[PDB]
């Protein structure tokens, strides 16, 4: 019933907005805090009633120094990149995966592609085209999930809310596992 | 692979501033958580490992090592554990002034002079606090069987990302048929 979630990934990949949307059911259009803190989410996930604490983190450089304090006792990690940022995805296996395996060796990971609303957005496609890039594809996110050992890959849009609800339900399932896973152891 | 880182403080402050409230606040818150610290101074020392405790519900008496005291005398004593019983290893420590990253608790166990096991435990990043910390390892079981009973000797090391020796000590674990 009581579970701990930690959300990690590159600056500006949409972590805080995802947690705000899950929690308050509206995308923050003007003010957005660096971290959304102290929120326990009530989730029904079939059978139990879970209280899922949502622990947000950040970087922007020095918030680097505090992040480590976030991992004790986590039940489930959401590891994010944004679908408008091929760069964010390469950071998954390069940065976030070693960091989380180090601090949370056997905690389940949900790999999440955020900003799914941008995948056919015109300005995004133009901006990326000029670099000979394109939005991340679902196949890529699934294979990265495969590679790093994730429990699964999901996509969402905090902006439209599409897919958000399912992210937190799958994370809750993962955390329950875890426890368962755890147981286982180894040594 | 991882890484480391660290740084711081300032840073945170710055962050916170950024401014405030705003974011810053948140951042611061966160920071706070982390926290605080303490111281400043440085020296202390920043980290003072104060004790080891085997959390075992079945055990008729205490199973604690005061690590702020004399460490050699532990080699002339032992902890008796009945075969198969579950237990966790609680490492009591104080992070006084600075945030310590990637803390690790390592145990290399020996039987009749030779090393038969190596286990690393991820403790994590800990910021300064007036209140002591207690790190519990996952539930472990004492070994069972003819080839598993006997005297062991564990060389423990509480360390971190910069591979600092917060404390090193040797303690013994004698596995028996009954607590007696
Ligand atoms: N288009 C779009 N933008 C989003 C979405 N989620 C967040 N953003 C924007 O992306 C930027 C970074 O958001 P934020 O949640 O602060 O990311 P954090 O640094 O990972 O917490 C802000 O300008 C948000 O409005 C989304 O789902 N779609
Ligand atoms: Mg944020």
């Amino acid at each position: 019933i009581r579970k701990k979630l930690v959300i990690v990934g590159d600056g500006a990949c949409g972590k805080t907005c995802l947690l705000i949307v899950n929690s308050k059911d509206q995308f923050p259009e003007v003010y957005v805090p660096t971290v959304f803190e102290n929120y326990v989410a009530d989730i029904e996930v079939d059978g139990k009633q879970v209280e899922l604490a949502l622990w947000d983190t950040a970087g922007q450089e020095d918030y680097d120094r505090l992040r480590p304090l976030s991992y004790p006792d986590t039940d489930v990690i959401l590891m994010c990149f944004s679908i408008d940022s091929p760069d964010s995805l390469e950071n998954i296996p390069e940065k976030w995966t070693p960091e989380v395996k180090h601090f949370c060796p056997n905690v389940p990971i949900i790999l999440v592609g955020n900003k799914k609303d941008l995948r056919n957005d015109e300005h995004t496609r133009r901006e990326l085209a000029k670099m000979k890039q394109e939005p991340v594809k679902p196949e890529e996110g699934r294979d990265m999930a495969n590679r790093i050992g994730a429990f699964g890959y999901m996509e969402c849009s905090a902006k439209t809310k599409d897919g958000v609800r399912e992210v937190f339900e799958m994370a809750t399932r993962a955390a329950l596992q875890a426890r368962r896973g755890k147981k286982k152891s180894g040594c | 692979s991882v890484n480391y880182k660290p740084p711081a403080q300032k840073s945170i402050q710055e962050i916170q501033e950024l401014d405030k409230d705003d974011e810053s606040l948140r951042k611061y818150k966160e920071a706070l958580l982390g926290r605080v610290a303490v111281s400043a101074d440085p020296n202390v020392p920043n980290v003072v490992v104060t004790g080891l405790t085997l959390v075992c519900s079945s055990a008729p008496g205490p199973l604690e090592l005061d690590l702020t005291g004399d460490l050699e005398s532990f080699k002339k004593q032992s902890f008796v554990l009945k075969e198969g019983v579950e237990y966790r290893i609680k490492i009591s420590f104080r992070v006084n002034r600075e945030i310590v990253s990637g803390m690790k608790y390592i145990q290399h166990t020996y039987r009749k002079g030779v090393k038969i096991d190596k286990t690393d435990y991820m403790v994590g990043s800990y910021g300064p606090r007036a209140e002591e910390y207690e790190f519990l390892t996952p539930v472990e079981e004492a070994p069972k069987g003819m080839l598993a009973r006997g005297s062991y000797s564990i060389k423990s090391r509480f360390t971190d990302d910069d591979k600092t020796d917060h404390l090193s000590w040797e303690w013994n674990l004698t596995i028996k048929k009954d607590w007696k």
